């Protein structure tokens, strides 16, 4: 918006480019973490948690 | 705002009226590229844009263009809520 | 709509109105093939049925 | 009853089924009828001058010999050319011969000739086409003609009949006519402007083809009759291969497209066929029929049955995907993977991943999920376009902040970064824009500009806009 160009401008902050789509616990809820499975298709890197 | 509602017969001249432009070829949107067709059931030229102020083409993008009608496109650049009473 | 997996939700009167599309255009052509009347009140019917 | 289906069925049921005789002699009365219309076209020197036109044109390289004309009734470059230059010069001595008795025989020879040619069918269909918009523009001249000098001056049809008919040509069967001391004539001479004129295009026109009118009427019968017998022998043809088209129909009635739907598109198969099969070939005609009933049948499923429109390129590769699928189904065991199906396959197995991925139909929003308060899926669909509240609250928030850190800088820097951006003004400018307004010269406002950032920047003079940021 013009505006936002304003306060970049200002501070020079740059974008970002990537959203921040995570798993994050639902509110309310505390627990501990028991178990974690990964699940990869046949053609991917398999990272070193897998 | 108004005080009343009246209720009628459409003669074919009204419906005329109403419509921004005919529908003629029974597709909606492409399975590659997902973007509406040139005269389908959900179409730009006709039923407006897709997204708020830009052309379907991407050649308009701001609102220092709005109310005109692309030339490549026929779209033309308004908010996509008007998709919503054409 | 689009929804999660690459897969659509439509509504039943998109499906309604293509009928209607169809069957009228196809009027559309059979009359200018001057066919018999036969398949012209075929095609009527179903697009009143339509 | 009400079912559409049950009606058809009804008003098909009444015809029988032709035999081998009936077929055969259905198809010769259309090799007549078509051969009538041709004849009767035959007889019009008005296209010949078309065809030789389009014939030098592609001389000029505009187009293919062969695609103009579809052969000649006798192969070779060299004998089509030869052909064409004996039509030249048949053309050519037989017009440059009018004078009269003797032209009429020359004429005649150049129609014989130019018989043996063949005529692709769209070509055939614009001069055909091209004829009847002539016939049909001096009837509508002979038609306004009548008009105005029957329903506004009640002449009576036995002086038409007896003056326009035998000429047709000249203005005297109106000029003269005007002085038979008749009530209509003495009516005519208000209308006598716009006869006069159309008298004027119809001795144009006929000049232009250059033969009697009642030739011209003559023939245009002869080639209605020929359409005529053609249609009917063709309407004929079409019934039994109604009762054949039902069947194959059946043979693909649950592919998402109804079943009269199919039926239809089968019956526009079999009206093609008819009209391009042949008893030389001595091929029983459900033969030929059912393939092109076949054909386009499937084209029809091809292009209607989807919501989402597939190619039918694609169409064909995910039919045949599904095909191999089955047979390694059944055969190797369990089922197959992308990776086995591409190596059966032949494909780069990226490829295959992509028609796996080409979405199946979509679900319809009223599926009853919600087995509860009779729920539907269309009531758990977001959207996803708006503007959360607390994101327009803090857009105006921004705007009061830059608006009042504005205000505390001067106002020639002010305006500088107000219209640097689009800060309250619809329309965006530069630094060339810029200076015109100010009179500057393009330096001293990319100077100004950084002023005013670095004083921006400043603290304690720019904290709540630091806030803003993230
Ligand atoms: C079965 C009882 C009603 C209801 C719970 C069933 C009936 C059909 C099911 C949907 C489709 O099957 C497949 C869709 C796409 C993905 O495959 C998973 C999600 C998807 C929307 C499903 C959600 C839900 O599961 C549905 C609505
Ligand atoms: C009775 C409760 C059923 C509920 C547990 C599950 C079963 C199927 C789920 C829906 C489907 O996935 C289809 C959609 C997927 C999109 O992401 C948008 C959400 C969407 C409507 C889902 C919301 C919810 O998660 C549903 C209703
Ligand atoms: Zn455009």
């Amino acid at each position: 918006t013009p505006e936002e160009k304003l306060l970049r401008a200002i501070f020079g902050e740059k974008a970002s480019d990537v959203k921040d789509s995570s798993l994050r616990v639902p509110n309310g809820v505390s627990g501990t973490v028991i178990d974690v499975q990964v699940f990869t298709r046949d053609g991917v890197e398999k990272d070193k948690r897998a | 705002e108004f005080d009343a509602i009246k209720i009628a017969l459409a003669s074919p001249d009204m419906i005329r009226s109403w419509s921004f432009g005919e529908v003629k070829k029974p597709e909606t949107i492409n399975y590659r590229t997902f973007k509406p067709e040139r005269d389908g059931l959900f179409c730009a030229r006709i039923f407006g844009p897709v997204k708020d102020y830009e052309c379907l083409c991407g050649k308009y993008k701001r609102l220092k263009h709005r109310g005109v009608i692309c030339e490549k496109c026929g779209v033309e650049v308004t908010q996509t809520k008007v998709r919503r009473e054409r | 709509v689009p929804l999660d997996g690459g897969r659509f939700a439509t509504s039943d009167l998109n499906d309604l109105y293509r009928r209607v599309i169809n069957r009228n255009n196809r009027l559309k052509r059979l009359l200018d093939l001057a066919a018999p009347d036969i398949i012209v009140r075929n095609e009527k019917r179903m697009l009143q049925e339509a | 009853t009400t079912d559409p289906v049950r009606m058809y069925m009804r008003e098909m049921g009444t015809v029988e089924l032709l035999t081998r005789e009936g077929e055969i002699d259905i198809a010769k009365r259309i090799e007549d009828g078509i051969n009538q219309v041709q004849c009767s076209v035959a007889e019009y020197p008005e296209a010949i001058t078309y065809l030789l036109e389009q014939y030098d044109r592609v001389e000029a390289e505009e187009a293919r010999l062969s695609d103009l004309i579809t052969g000649f009734v006798d192969i070779d470059p060299e004998l089509a050319r030869e052909k064409f230059a004996e039509l030249r010069a048949q053309y050519v001595v037989t017009r440059d011969t009018i004078k009269h008795a003797t032209a009429q025989e020359e004429i005649l020879k150049l129609s014989e000739v130019f018989k043996q040619f063949r005529l692709v069918p769209k070509q055939f269909d614009y001069l055909v086409n091209s004829m009847r918009v002539m016939m049909d523009r001096v009837r509508t001249q002979e038609r306004l003609i009548m008009k105005l000098c029957v329903e506004q001056c009640k002449m009576p049809k036995k002086n038409f009949i007896t003056l326009f008919t035998g000429n047709e040509t000249s203005d005297t069967w109106f000029n003269a006519a005007i002085a038979m001391n008749k009530p209509w004539s003495e009516k005519l001479h208000d209308v006598s402007e716009e006869v006069h004129r159309a008298l004027q295009k119809l001795q144009q026109i006929e000049e232009e083809t250059g033969l009697t009118i009642e030739q011209v009427k003559d023939i245009n019968r002869r080639m209605s009759i020929g359409e005529a017998k053609a249609r009917r022998a063709k309407k004929e043809m079409v019934e039994a291969n109604l009762r054949l088209v039902i069947s194959i129909a059946k043979k693909y009635t649950n592919r998402g497209l109804q079943f009269l739907d199919l039926i239809q598109e089968g019956n526009i198969g079999l009206m093609k066929a008819v009209d391009k099969f042949e008893y030389r070939r001595g091929y029983k005609f459900s033969t030929y029929a059912t393939w092109w009933i076949r054909q386009a049948i499937t084209r029809s499923i091809a292009d209607q049955a989807r919501t989402i429109r597939i190619p039918v390129h694609m169409i064909e590769t995910i039919n045949k995907l599904n095909r191999i699928s089955r047979q390694m189904l059944q055969e190797m065991g369990r089922e197959p993977t992308p990776e086995e199906l591409a190596e059966r396959m032949l494909m780069p197995e990226d490829k295959i991943r992509k028609v796996l991925k080409i979405a199946k139909e979509p679900i319809s929003m009223e599926t009853p999920i919600g087995d509860d308060e009779d729920s539907h899926l269309g009531d758990f669909i977001e959207d996803t376009t708006l503007e959360l509240p607390l994101d327009s609250a803090t857009t105006e928030s921004l705007r009061a902040a830059t608006h009042d850190v504005l205000a505390g800088l001067t106002a020639r820097e002010a305006k500088v970064l107000r219209m640097r951006f689009g800060i309250d003004m619809n329309t965006d400018y530069t630094l060339e824009e810029v200076g015109k307004q100010f009179d500057v010269t393009r330096e001293r406002i990319r100077q100004i500009e950084a002023k005013a950032l670095r004083k921006l920047r400043h603290p304690s003079r720019s904290e709540v806009l630091r806030s803003f940021l993230d």
